[PDB]
RNA sequence: CAACACGGGGAAACUCACUAGUUUAAGACAUUGGAUGGUGAUGCAUGGCCGUUUUUAGUUCGUGAAUGAUUUGUCUGGUUAAUUCCGAUAACGAACGAGAUCUUAACCUGCUAAUUAGCGGCGAGUACACUGUACUUGCUGCUUCUUAGAGGAACAUUGUGUGUCUAACACAAGGAAGUUUAAGGCAACAACAGGUCUGUGAUGUCCUUAGAUGAACUAGGCUGCACGCGUGCUACACUGAUAUAUAUAACGAGUAAAAUAUGCUUGCAUACUUUUCCUCCGCCGAAAGGCGUAGGUAAUCUUUAUCAAUAUAUAUCGUGAUGGGGAUAGAUUAUUGCAAUUAUUAAUCUUGAACGAGGAAUGCCUAGUAAGCAUGAUUCAUCAGAUUGUGCUAACUACGUC
């Protein structure tokens, strides 16, 4: 199960909750793998008309990807993930062996 | 499908477009952000896809439009913010002030920090353009509210 | 320098025993002796990069380039044409502008690669993409490596 | 010729009446429109006429107009 | 009318329809003068 | 180097209400200061621990 | 069987893997010989000579180096060799002997034991360099 | 200063506000009034946003006290990154700024973790010569390296000098780090008639609004050249060029039109399938490039456990404007685009200028910096001698003073 957000706190919170949830229904999980951070990097001149000093600032929109994965049937993992979510975290499920 | 970088930025643009649209309409009570009177707003948004600083600033610009004297109006708005539990507030009105030479007037009370991450986290700001017949006046309201944890204490019983 | 009093145990069997340049020049001389390859035609009029603006000056160059290709093949068995172009890449003088990188001549590289495939010392893998050496190619390189290793030793 | 776009005008009024709101691009330079068959020029001209006669209220944002239909326009179209 | 599926007149700011200074990075079509207003609400943070 | 009024303010409150708690060692004073006072940053808490040790 | 230690200058990182063996030393796909510049070869032979090769012939060494350029990599390799010698002598030989050995190395220099602290200062607007500016004029 | 590679303003058209000219209603509302649009006039009417003042260290209030403006606090002195602290002190108590504070990078995790990262383990070969070394194909206990979270770690620690012996400084030792560990982000009080109404559906007034100063179309122009100044690039060579060879890196970035088919006379009419951004790979092309197709919504494929160039090695010049140098010019075949001509851009051959180390002047810089060498991104239908990042090669010289 892959968890994406641009909200740092919300992805972090949900990860601990889904792990806690997994042990409740005693599922076999691999420990959460935090995937390389993707940044939307914008280098902007501060002056709006470009007059005066050559002032530049670097803006970052940093998107968080994380993976936790499970050896289970599809039905338990999909039902548990579907109930446990918080709205700003975008979740995708990945199918696994019996 | 599209990349995560594209997806989240397009979401950001949509959120931005909605927020500026909401802010232009805004009257009685502050807008709530995206859902992830109301009938009309919902219907427009579905069609497209198929106390606080901004409120106080908007209230103040409304009083200015009503033609009231600046000192009484600004103090009243500042007072309501301080009284309702702000630990600082700063209000600036820039432009004519019904004169032929432009000027500004600042009305600040409380501590009103400008520095470090407590300022960025806990100071909320709003800018409003007030149209008269001599042109346009700029209102800036800034409210400090740290009331997560407070910036300065030595924390002993 | 040419003979060294090393503080460690060398392998004495493979391409990392021998100096890369000495291997390339010696093996190229062996390839010429053998009569393994020919230019052909169009390859007579080359320059390795566009900005070189001279023929390769050391006269034994074609066999050297071929030999250099064979050493890289032993190192990486996943190689294709673009890898050779980048490997042999250099800077290109832009005149009244700073230098920038420019890929080596691709037809001569393709010609050597294909000709070696036809002569059986390299083999295209279409699944798990790229030319590798054949075991016969590897054995010949290892035999030459042992021969050179013997020559440095005595 | 200039043309008078009576069929388009009537269709736009029907669309307006049914919905009670309309969300469209302000510009008329581009012809093709994606949410209804009629080109953008027809919609812009008709909305301008409706705005002056005040059957519709504009809110506006980023070259979209955000028009809400008043009660008087509902009464006119029905009969 | 003249072909504009390429070149300067094919593109303009989403916010204000500017004919110059458009940031096309990450394919959002906003001019820098607009962008500094909205970058916080779009999501961007600054550090350097 | 030098230490500010806030660092001094916390240190001054210490000793006044915790005179006999302190010891010569800096690490134990760091623990005592952390136990007595909630200081939000490690750098700031270490600085206060340092000044209390001074 | 096997112990691992490392070296780090600038971008470069060299991990050195020290196994029980017979005196082979490797650098990724290469023998230790194939450094190329005589000066920088001599720098990585240096700690081997300061201990003596008759104290190193019961172990085989393979090193894996990623990042940086040649001069930075050779210092990372020398650190990795230093720490490699030391980790074998702590894990297989004798901790007191390892401290004695570490002292000899350390007196010679601290550079193999503790890596270079230098790291790049990032470019700013208004000049090619970090602090340096394009020419001012009047 | 704080103009002059500045207007993110790298202009064939579009662009453009200009010039030569051509069009149009998209003129709401009730002939006509009336207004709607305007990179029009006005930044010395203005809003916003930014530059400066000033990135140094400054500013203010409450109460008390000293015709009044005012002053004190907010200071003889010590000390400091610093109105930082001590200390004295008609003041005592504050608030802002400073500092603290946010993002990296530095060190340490017998803790947190293994996917789309590695390692071992083990089957299978090919070499070496083994009850081990080297190299590739098949399967699957470790987490050091790769990634990314939480948490630790420096406080002037200890010693010794100097110091109100306080605040604190100096030296040595310890230590990953001792200057606040290094770099940014951050940006008071109050201004300037600083810049921008050529970004805005921010905007007053004034102009304009039908042989329009609006929208749009066709050329031409923004770059022409007796001449003057900025800023960069390339050079002026043997500590080098020339030809071969060895070594190696980090940041990135990667969704309404084309093709194919049918009916009619290149053109017209219609359908339908996918082309669309990165390019591996395989053939063909000196070279540019062409054709065939694969993998990629991305730690996975392009491609980055290897993508670079100076370095450095062997050769060739043997020092002579020289084979340094590539101005200036001619013939080409390509690539993008409707259009390439005022060399668009590209390569091949040829053409082979100045420049002999730079006056008066003046720039930047103290440690991975300065300098040299590259290279990603931005504009982009098309293009770096630009800007902005990123790496590598790794100096000198004080280490202070007015």
């Amino acid at each position: 199960i892959a968890l994406t957000s641009k909200n740092l706190r919300a992805i972090e919170k949900v990860c601990s909750d889904i792990m806690k949830g997994a042990k409740e229904k005693n599922l076999n999980v691999s420990g959460p793998v935090r995937l390389p951070v993707k940044t939307l990097r914008i280098t902007t001149r501060k002056s709006p008309c470009g007059e005066g000093t050559n002032t530049w600032d670097r803006f970052e929109l940093r998107i968080y990807k994380r993976l936790i994965d499970l050896y289970s049937q599809c039905e338990v993992v999909t039902q548990m993930t579907s109930i446990n979510i918080d709205p700003v975290v975008e979740v995708e499920v990945i199918i696994t062996d019996s | 499908p599209i990349s995560k970088k594209r997806k989240f930025i397009n979401d950001g643009v949509f959120q931005a477009e909605l927020n500026e649209f909401l802010a232009r309409i805004l009257a009685e009570d502050g807008y709530s952000g995206v859902e992830v009177r109301i009938r009309e707003l919902t219907s427009l948004v579905q069609k497209r896809f198929f106390l606080c600083a901004m409120a106080q600033a908007e209230s103040l610009r409304y009083k200015l439009l009503k033609g009231l004297a600046v000192r009484r109006a600004c103090y009243g708005v500042l007072r309501h913010i301080m009284e309702s539990g702000a630990k600082g507030c700063e209000v600036i009105v820039s432009g004519k002030l019904r004169a032929q030479r432009a000027k500004s007037m600042k009305f600040r009370d409380g501590y009103l920090i400008s520095t470090g991450e407590p300022s960025k986290r806990f100071v909320n700001t709003a800018t409003r353009s007030a149209q008269l017949k001599q042109g346009v006046l700029g209102i800036k309201v800034k409210i400090m509210l740290p009331t997560s944890i407070l910036p300065d204490n030595i924390s002993v019983l | 320098r040419l003979l060294e009093p090393v503080p460690f145990v060398k392998t004495n069997n493979c391409i990392k025993d021998v100096d890369a340049d000495l291997f390339i020049r010696s093996y190229a001389t062996h390839l010429k002796l053998h009569n393994k390859i020919t230019y052909p035609k169009w390859c007579t009029f080359v320059k390795t990069g566009k900005g070189r603006k001279l023929a390769p000056l050391n006269e034994d160059w074609y066999f050297i380039r071929a030999s250099s290709i064979l050493r890289r093949l032993y190192l990486h068995p996943d190689i294709g044409v673009g890898f050779l172009r980048r490997q042999f890449s250099s800077k290109q003088r832009r005149g009244v502008a700073p230098n920038h990188t420019s890929l080596a001549s691709g037809k001569i590289l393709r010609s050597i690669l294909q000709q070696l495939e036809n002569l059986g010392y390299v083999e295209q893998n279409p699944k798990k993409k790229g030319r590798r050496l054949t075991t016969k190619g590897e054995n010949a390189i290892n035999n030459f490596a042992r021969y050179i290793n013997k020559k440095v030793y005595n | 010729y200039s043309y008078i776009p009576k069929q388009n005008k009537k269709l736009i009024y029907e669309y307006l009446f049914k919905e009670g709101v309309i969300v469209v691009e302000k510009d008329a330079k581009i012809p093709r429109h994606p949410h209804l068959n009629v080109p953008n020029l027809h919609i812009m001209m008709t909305l301008k006429s409706l705005k002056s006669r005040n059957y519709v209220e504009e809110k506006y944002n980023w070259k979209h107009q955000y028009f809400i239909l008043n009660n008087e326009g509902i009464e006119y179209l029905r009969e | 009318v003249h072909p504009k599926k390429y070149g300067q007149g094919s593109r303009q700011c989403r916010v204000c329809s500017n004919k110059h200074a458009i940031i096309r990075k990450y394919n959002i079509n906003i001019c820098r003068q607009c962008f500094r207003e909205r970058a916080d609400i779009i999501g961007f943070k600054k550090y350097r | 180097r030098v230490r500010t009024k806030t660092i001094k303010r916390a240190a001054r409150q210490i000793v006044e209400k915790y005179y006999a708690k302190l010891t010569l060692d800096f690490q134990i004073n760091k623990k005592i200061t952390e136990e007595v006072a909630i200081i939000p940053s490690k750098r700031m808490k270490n600085k206060v621990a340092g000044f209390v040790t001074h | 069987k096997r112990v691992q230690t490392f070296g780090k200058k600038k971008t470069a990182v060299a991990v050195a893997t020290v196994t029980n063996g017979k005196g082979l030393i490797k650098l990724n796909g290469k023998n230790l010989d194939l450094v190329e510049p005589y000066i920088l070869k001599t720098k990585v032979y240096e700690p081997l000579w300061l201990i003596g090769s008759g104290k190193l012939k019961n172990l085989d060494i393979r090193i894996r180096v990623k990042g940086g350029g040649q001069t930075s990599q050779i210092y990372a390799i020398r650190q990795a060799i230093g720490k490699g010698i030391i980790s074998y002598y702590q894990k297989y030989v004798d901790e007191s002997t390892k401290k004695e050995l570490k002292d000899v190395l350390l007196r010679y220099d601290r550079s193999l034991l503790v890596g270079d602290t230098r790291r790049c200062e990032p470019k700013k607007f208004g000049g090619k360099g970090a602090r340096a500016r394009y020419q001012k004029s009047y």
